[PDB]
């Protein structure tokens, strides 16, 4: 077992997130490596991220689905949840994950964090401080970022 | 060839029997030293293994020598069950060999196959394999939707995710659902959970840009390190906050306070 359960289980959920994939997102595994993949996010519609490609790293650990898979951004994006190196603060990835949780899962959460941040638990609180205080230069900003990294 | 005081076999897997214990000249599995009947813990799990002190581990082990595993048929049994109509010895190893139970909790109390604790009673949705067949190594759960797991999956998440984070996967109930999965023999550990215990977890996480992009640093500690005033304090930008450096390397001063890096110009 162990690692043989990982793998039959990521197996699983590569199927599942092929047959029924999460809106705007697509993921899979790199080459013949299982534990490691790579996703992208198209920047959701009615958001500052409208238009952009976004790139995913994705690393299972050893013990999955009993830790939480690794998820990065490789994309610049500007989110007061994300940082310069792509790390991303988000409690399913962390501190509410389950094992009944899937990548599938774990990539609406992330959609939902590109719709919907988290300023009051920021990540980088200069960009939390300016979604609270001037949104509209947030979102001029947001924007900006699309454009020159992810477009 | 290190062996265990109290069971007498090799440190094997540490998800059945614990992490090896070997401090003070002494090598005993956690859970054979947790789960036998009569050893006194008595200090600080700093002192000594955990709370048990050597001389009560070492005396543990000459009471377990007047004593023969129903098993194995050899002497040195620490456990003994719990029941009031039963006197079966054994040892941790050979109890799970024969499906004795283990209850980590209160009193730690042990039973033989005849009289452990039992429940009434698809696919595991932890592993995604079909349920086994022995409803032994199936286990229930109260919370919600009668549930049913592989028992090794459960004791494994329950390593895993530890007593801060143990739930119900369904229902996220943390009051049932990990006291009935205790009294029917889950390890529940009190400690961190596993993916903050990694080395370097979450460390480039949060981890504060700290660095000085300037195009030379003024500074001998470097781009690496800052302090808390004066010229060699750290600064970062009012937008990106993700591009920073020593304040005398922009040559700047305390009287703008709004630092906006090269790119956010
Ligand atoms: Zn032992
Ligand atoms: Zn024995
Ligand atoms: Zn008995
Ligand atoms: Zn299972
Ligand atoms: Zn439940
Ligand atoms: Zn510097
Ligand atoms: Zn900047």
């Amino acid at each position: 077992g162990g690692i043989l359960m990982a793998l039959k289980r990521i197996h699983k959920e590569l199927n599942d997130l092929a047959r029924d994939p999460p809106a705007q997102c697509r993921a899979g595994p790199v080459g013949d490596d299982m534990f490691h993949w790579q996703a992208t996010i198209m920047g959701p519609n009615d958001s500052p991220y409208q238009g952009g490609v976004f790139f995913l790293t994705i690393h299972f650990p050893t013990d999955y689905p009993f830790k939480p898979p690794k998820v990065a951004f490789t994309t610049r994006i500007y989110h007061p949840n994300i940082n310069s190196n792509g790390s991303i603060k988000l409690d399913i990835l962390r501190s509410q994950w389950s094992p009944a949780l899937t990548i599938s899962k774990v990539l609406l959460s992330i959609c939902s964090l590109l719709c919907d941040p988290n300023p009051d638990d920021p990540l980088v609180p200069e960009i939390a401080r300016i979604y609270k205080t001037d949104r509209e230069k947030y979102n001029r900003i947001a924007r900006e970022w699309t454009q020159k990294y992810a477009m | 060839s290190p062996v265990c005081l109290l069971c007498l076999q090799e440190p094997g897997d540490p998800e059945k029997l614990g992490e090896f214990l070997q401090k003070d000249n002494l090598c005993v599995h956690y859970f054979c030293l947790i789960l036998s009947s009569r050893l006194p813990q008595k200090g600080q799990p700093n002192r000594g293994l955990h709370g048990f002190m050597p001389e009560d581990i070492k005396r543990e082990a000459v009471r377990a020598s007047k004593k023969i595993c129903f098993v194995c048929k050899k002497k040195g049994a620490a456990i003994r069950c719990q029941n009031d109509q039963c006197v079966q010895n054994f040892h941790l190893p050979c109890g799970q060999e024969r499906g004795c139970l283990s209850q980590f909790f209160g009193e730690y109390k042990s039973y033989c196959r005849k009289h452990r604790p039992t429940q009434n009673i698809e696919s595991c949705v932890l592993c995604c394999e079909n349920l086994s067949r022995t409803s032994v190594e199936n286990i229930q759960s109260p919370c919600c939707s009668q549930a049913i797991y592989h028992r090794k999956c459960i004791q494994k998440y329950a390593h895993t995710s530890a007593k801060h984070f143990f739930k119900c996967p369904q229902c996220n109930n943390r009051e049932e659902f990990p006291q009935e999965m205790l009294r029917m023999g889950i390890h529940i550990p009190d400690r961190d959970a596993a993916w903050e215990l990694e080395p370097g977890a979450f460390s480039e996480l949060y981890q504060r840009y700290r660095h000085c992009d300037a195009p030379i640093c003024l500074y001998e500690q470097g781009r690496d390190s800052f302090e808390d005033e004066g010229r060699w304090r750290l600064i970062l930008c009012a937008t990106c906050g993700s591009h920073g450096t020593h304040r005398d390397c922009s040559s700047l001063r305390p009287n703008s306070k709004k630092w906006e890096c090269n790119e956010c110009l």
